[PDB]
RNA sequence: AAAGUUACA
RNA sequence: GGCGUAAAGCGCACGCAGGCGGUUUGUUAAGUCAGAUGUGAAAUCCCCGGGCUCAACCUGGGAACUGCAUCUGAUACUGGCAAGCUUGAGUCUCGUAGAGGGGGGUAGAAUUCCAGGUGUAGCGGUGAAAUGCGUAGAGAUCUGGAGGAAUACCGGUGGCGAAGGCGGCCCCCUGGACGAAGACUGACGCUCAGGUGCGAAAGCGUGGGGAGCAAACAGGAUUAGAUACCCUGGUAGUCCACGCCGUAAACGAUGUCGACUUGGAGGUUGUGCCCUUGAGGCGUGGCUUCCGGAGCUAACGCGUUAAGUCGACCGCCUGGGG
């Protein structure tokens, strides 16, 4: 009910047309977000995303950018949820009889960390198993424990994120976004028109999403 | 120059439920009421509007079912470069009686079930389906 | 091109009125005074093709004019033709 | 600076 | 069904016949529409039946004969007629920016030539050279003069023009755009076969003029040859007056005129408002450039200046070659 006040956004002094509703212009060449029409629509995706929790749908999470990279993981591993932080592999869920093999490794690595490759065999091979379990680990994150395809997608950004919406939209997956003046409204299914790029906004949305969540949980 | 007022006016109809448009508007005319009557009563429009005393002005508030738009196909029959007018034996029929066609009769503009139930013909304005 | 006088005495000639410019009369008759008056320029310059091009637009308009007048009311088109001097 | 050409299944 | 690139938008415009035409009221019923009557030969076709044992075939009734004429009535649309209304189109007032056009002058830079003064043995040219020019004294340099042609900088996907096209400065004749606020006319409009006009360069004719470039031509090279590219020259032409020609990859390969349909960045040129404060800001118009959304499409791409959605006319295409 627009208490925050720190999601003001516009992204610039441009826009993309098809946010016409929801913004305002500003002296700074600046386009105000409407709060007013946000507040309604992101109570609604909250309703469904306790609808969701409700139903235990794996929840994912996905931010990229250094505002979300590491809120992100605060909000997902917080409650129960998986998270994508660093890049999103091209094809994470339409591949994902691909990406599920490597998550296989990355878990054979993460057992072999403890019982094989620490000490079982050379420095020049233990080192880069061991650089490559840490180059696996911070780009298949969150997803290792999910068991699977999850039933519905957060997103931090929805013009940097749109190659994970787009996954989303071929799959069943309904997309909750959060999209600033410069985003694209045309893919996702729960639209939050706010600031994206502050993590004074970010935090407000991932630690009200959560809370949401976590209701769910019962 | 513009020598089809009610082409124009499809026109709009066609352009801004192609944008999305809340509504549409173009300056008035006793026969755009005249269809815009036939196009509120039969679904494919809502409520329309005529403002003006000396440049009269028709609002058409567009109409959309879901994300889609209920006018999906809106053609201009008899143009002033063709005059299209039929018997009743042959009125047109658009989508197999699912969609209409405007026909002026000698007793006013009305559809083609209209039409074929007071057994009249007349000119083909336009389909609608 | 018919100084902004030779204009004031042909529009309180012509129109029926003191501010009449736009009678069909008014738009006929000042048409003919710079016709008239072009004529004297392109008996010189008869290689000035860009100004009688623009001396034919007016040519042409004052026919549409005379043309939309006789149909109107053909009476006061006899008298036009007749005081100006002109369709021969 | 000079530098042309070379039949198909 | 097509016409940016596959065949296909006249080079551009004005414009008669023709085609089409804003809005309101009335009136007439011509188109149009609803019945009725007369007729639309029979046979054929079709539908329901009947007879040859079935079938073909034959045959009873219909229905059709989509047409035309006449009578009655309906007036929504189109047409005629009457009266209007301003939105389209146009007239006037004021101002603005322009290589828009025609004519007449003139300024400076430079090339060439001519006459002179110094003055020396090379200059010029090429990939290299040579022809060529030069001890009759060139080239270089200074002075004087004559002639023609073009206007560096500005200068800019800048501007103007229907297109072709238009570039120093000054004058006098002239055309067209645009804008602000006001009046005025009242459909005066759009397109346009035939017709008429304009229409790069080259070319042609008659007079001039001729600096520089330069087809042809000549010489030198290069080459296997070299009727070429390169070099040295050089005539028509290029320049002017007046006629003719009437064609260009005359091209954004995109006819003209209207309407409607997300955006961003600029250029150019008007303008009306505040805090005229000071650089500025907010808006509104006209042309113009680039990028891009939907949509379009064979794709390239086009994309508010459409190649999108549509209307009104016109032009043109129908396999390649011949
Ligand atoms: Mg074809
Ligand atoms: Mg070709
Ligand atoms: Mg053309
Ligand atoms: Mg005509
Ligand atoms: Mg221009
Ligand atoms: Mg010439
Ligand atoms: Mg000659
Ligand atoms: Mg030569
Ligand atoms: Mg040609
Ligand atoms: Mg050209
Ligand atoms: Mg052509
Ligand atoms: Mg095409």
């Amino acid at each position: 009910m627009l208490k925050a006040g720190v999601h003001f956004g516009h992204q610039t002094r441009y826009w993309n047309p098809k946010m016409k509703p929801f913004i305002f212009g500003a002296r700074n060449k600046v386009h105000i977000i409407n709060l007013e029409k946000t507040v309604p629509m992101f109570n609604e995706a909250l309703a469904e995303l306790n609808k969701i929790a409700s139903r235990k749908g794996k929840i994912l999470f996905v931010g990229t950018k250094r505002a979300a990279s590491e809120a992100v993981k605060d909000a997902a591993l917080s409650c129960d949820q998986f998270f994508v932080n660093h890049r999103w592999l091209g094809g994470m869920l339409t591949n994902w009889k691909t990406v599920r093999q490597s998550i296989k490794r990355l878990k054979d690595l993460e057992t072999q960390s403890q019982d094989g490759t620490f000490d079982k065999l050379t420095k020049k091979e233990a080192l880069m198993r061991t650089r490559e379990l840490e180059k696996l680990e911070n780009s298949l994150g969150g997803i290792k424990d999910m068991g699977g395809l999850p039933d519905a997608l957060f997103v931090i950004d929805a013009d940097h994120e749109h190659i994970a919406i787009k996954e989303a939209n071929n799959l069943g997956i309904p997309v909750f976004a959060i999209v600033d003046t410069n985003s694209d409204p045309d893919g996702v299914d729960f639209v939050i028109p706010g600031n994206d790029d502050a993590i004074r906004a970010v935090t407000l949305y991932l630690g009200a999403v959560a809370a949401t969540v976590r209701e769910g949980r019962s | 120059s513009m020598q089809d007022p009610i082409a124009d006016m499809l026109t709009r109809i066609r352009n801004g439920q192609a944008a999305n448009k809340a509504a549409v508007t173009m300056p008035s005319s006793k026969l755009k009421v005249a269809i815009a009557n036939v196009l509120k009563e039969e679904g494919f429009i809502e409520d329309f509007k005529v403002e003006g005393d000396t440049k009269p002005e028709l609002e058409l508030t567009l109409k959309y079912f879901q994300g889609k738009a209920v006018v999906e196909s809106i053609q201009r029959v008899s143009r002033p470069g063709l005059r299209i007018y039929k018997r009743k034996d042959e009125l047109p029929k658009v989508m197999a009686g699912l969609g209409i066609a405007v026909v002026s009769t000698s007793k006013g503009v009305m559809t083609d079930r209209a039409a074929r139930q007071a057994g009249l013909g007349g000119e083909i304005i336009c389909y609608v389906a | 091109s018919l100084s902004t006088e030779a204009t004031a005495k042909i529009v309180s000639e012509f129109g029926r009125d003191a501010n009449d410019t736009g009678s069909t009369e008014v738009q006929v008759a000042l048409l003919t005074a710079q016709i008239n008056h072009l004529q004297g320029h392109f008996a010189e310059h008869k290689k000035d093709h860009h100004s009688r091009r623009g001396l034919l637009r007016m040519v042409s308009q004052r026919r549409k004019l005379l043309d939309y007048l006789k149909r109107k009311d053909v009476a006061r088109y006899t008298q036009l033709i007749e005081r100006l001097g002109l369709r021969r």
